[PDB]
């Protein structure tokens, strides 16, 4: 890793534990133990209790059905834009540029205002963050094999 | 009985005084369940109490009778108490004495259990541990053999004292060595740790007649389970009490020692497993036992019937008369089977059960013989003329709690021959109200 700064490191521990007492008290104490139950109880941060406490209910299923619907949307085009994937023939160039297209065209379309009724409601689960990471990925998928096309052509 | 029935029966005080030693602390936490070891070990190092609604919380809701049963357990013991927690809140914390002297016997801390040993330097007579288990084994079989009766075994006349006292032998006529009861056959019937430990608790329920202090015995029995075998500790600081009791000890076989003013004394495997085979059965209802000593040979005797005595070998069957016989003598099945799995071969223990189901099952087949007739004294009424002067009378002894059997489809009772005559008064009053 670094330099003989890691031996030196070595030395010291090995200096510092050769000369090794057991120790009690300073093994724990009262303020760590309650510390320790408290993120171990109930509703700590390791016992997190709430994990969408009622998403079954919330997020009313007229929102829901539109979502699945979106879902699906969005599912289908990914998988023409994968289909076409890689691009081996000037003809498919255009077709995905289309596909992009058409993707953005359904995310203002449709995202836009889901993203505005979910802030109006106030919803505090971020459905629309995993759809904005698969359009996120396959806009960055896009422009990294056109950034490779341009650079073929140099 | 086990241990912690008779702790929780003690003070509060008794309790408290008990935990005064790390070693107690330890065969107290031990005897514990598996849920409560792991709650003693969670508030070990926390000074606040805390909710029970939060402790309760750790529990599945399935499991939420082992919690209260295990919660009830502790409460019993007073290892924790109930803290008034302000705002209204109930807080649970465990004892802080007790909580200590665990962590001192766990952690470290404080003078060692025993005072020092090497301050003698090597005992000039020290044994080894078979020795020390032969000595023990012999000294156990003198004891029973007194228990049965026969001159080869002398002891102590408190000895026989003890055993009066524990009912097994009663002495009807002085002078006359007692006799053994029942009870004393069921006894000798028993295993040996569990006799130990039966001994040990009549010992302890009778302790405060020799003015002998329980805490004091409790704990040096304690230290005594957790020494190690083999090697020895100083007598020296204790009180003269407990030496007395410490000499019974020595007459009991759990304690080696070589002279009574000797400062060594030598823990014995029996001492050790106070705190808490040889034996093959066919299906053809024979017992293979790997036994030489008379006392193993009596008791497989006292169930079963003898075929074959090989030096090292007892070749007996188990016969329904033999069984029957012994029932007679107020042995029950289970201690039979019990005496039976304990004692199994380790052959056998590759089996699941270690004992075939036929063999236990025809056992208690046998028992059941006995009991067939249920016989109860009474005095039979036959003669209601009214349906409602018997509900009245029935009522009535029902009311006493002397009814043995009743039938109103035919106006039928039977009450216990000590409430006839209650029962007769109550009627003949009736009438002379009528």
């Amino acid at each position: 890793a670094t330099s003989q700064d890691i031996i030196n490191s070595f030395q010291s521990i090995r200096q510092e534990m050769e000369a090794y007492t057991p120790k009690l008290t300073q093994v724990l104490s009262s303020s760590a133990a309650s510390s320790t139950i408290t993120a171990l109880s109930p509703g700590g941060a390791l016992m997190q209790g709430g994990t969408q406490q009622a998403i079954n209910q919330m997020v009313p299923n007229d929102i829901q059905s539109e979502l699945k619907h979106l879902y699906v949307a969005v599912g289908e085009l990914l998988r023409h834009f994968w289909s076409c994937f890689p691009v081996n023939t000037p003809f498919l160039e255009e077709k995905v540029v289309k596909m992009k297209s058409n993707l953005e065209r359904f995310q203002v379309t449709k995202l836009c205002p889901f993203q505005e009724k979910i802030r109006r409601q106030y919803l505090s689960t971020n459905l629309v963050s995993h759809i904005e990471e698969m359009l996120q990925t396959a806009y960055n998928k896009l422009h990294t094999w056109q950034s490779r096309r341009l650079m073929k052509k140099t | 009985r086990n241990l912690q029935e008779f702790l929780g029966g003690l003070s509060p005080g008794v309790l408290d005084r008990l935990y005064g030693h790390p070693a107690t602390c330890l065969a107290v936490f031990r005897e514990l369940p598996s849920l409560a070891k792991n709650w003693v070990m969670r508030m070990l190092f926390l000074e606040q109490p805390l909710p029970q609604a939060a402790v309760a919380l750790w529990v599945k809701k399935e499991f939420s009778k082992a919690q209260e049963e295990s919660t009830g357990l502790l409460s019993g013991l007073r290892i924790w108490h109930t803290q008034l927690l302000p705002g209204g809140l109930q807080g649970l914390i465990l004892n802080p004495i007790f909580r200590q002297n665990l962590r001192i016997a766990l952690l470290g801390g404080g003078k060692a259990w025993s005072d020092d040993t090497s301050q003698l330097g090597p005992d000039k007579h020290a044994r080894d541990v078979p020795s020390l288990d032969k000595y023990a084994e012999e000294r156990w079989e003198v004891v029973l053999h007194f228990m049965v009766g026969s001159p080869s075994a002398a002891v102590s006349q408190d000895l026989a004292q003890l055993l009066s006292q524990a009912g097994l032998m009663k002495s009807t006529e002085p002078g006359e060595p007692p006799c053994i009861t029942s009870a004393g056959f069921q006894f000798l019937l028993l295993d040996t740790p569990a006799q130990l430990w039966y001994f040990m608790l009549q010992y302890l329920q009778t302790a405060q007649s020799r003015g002998m202090d329980l805490v004091e015995i409790l704990s040096f029995l304690f230290q005594l389970s957790f020494s190690t075998l083999g090697k020895d500790y100083s007598v020296e600081g204790m009180s003269d009490s407990l030496l007395n009791f410490l000499q019974h000890l020595r007459e009991f076989g759990l304690v080696f020692q070589r002279k009574r003013k000797s400062r060594r004394y030598y823990p014995t495997r029996l001492a050790i497993n106070l705190s808490s085979g040889f034996i093959v059965v066919e299906t053809n209802y024979r017992l293979y036992a790997y036994t030489e000593s008379e006392l193993q040979i009596a008791l497989i005797a006292l169930f079963s019937e003898m075929l074959y005595r090989f030096p090292n070998m007892v070749v007996a069957q188990v016969t329904r008369e033999s069984v029957q016989q012994a029932i007679a003598s107020g042995i029950t099945a289970q201690q039979i089977i019990h005496f039976l799995r304990t004692r199994a071969h380790p052959v056998m223990l590759k089996q699941t059960p270690v004992l075939p189901p036929t063999i236990t099952d025809q056992i208690r087949l046998w028992e059941l013989e006995r009991d067939r007739l249920r016989f109860t004294e009474g005095v039979l009424y036959n003669q209601f003329l009214s349906q409602v002067d018997f509900e009245l009378l029935l009522a009535h002894a029902r009311e006493l709690g002397v009814l043995v059997f009743e039938n109103s489809a035919k106006r039928l009772m039977v009450v216990t021959p000590a409430g006839h005559s209650d029962v007769k008064r109550f009627w003949k009053r009736q009438k002379h109200s009528s």
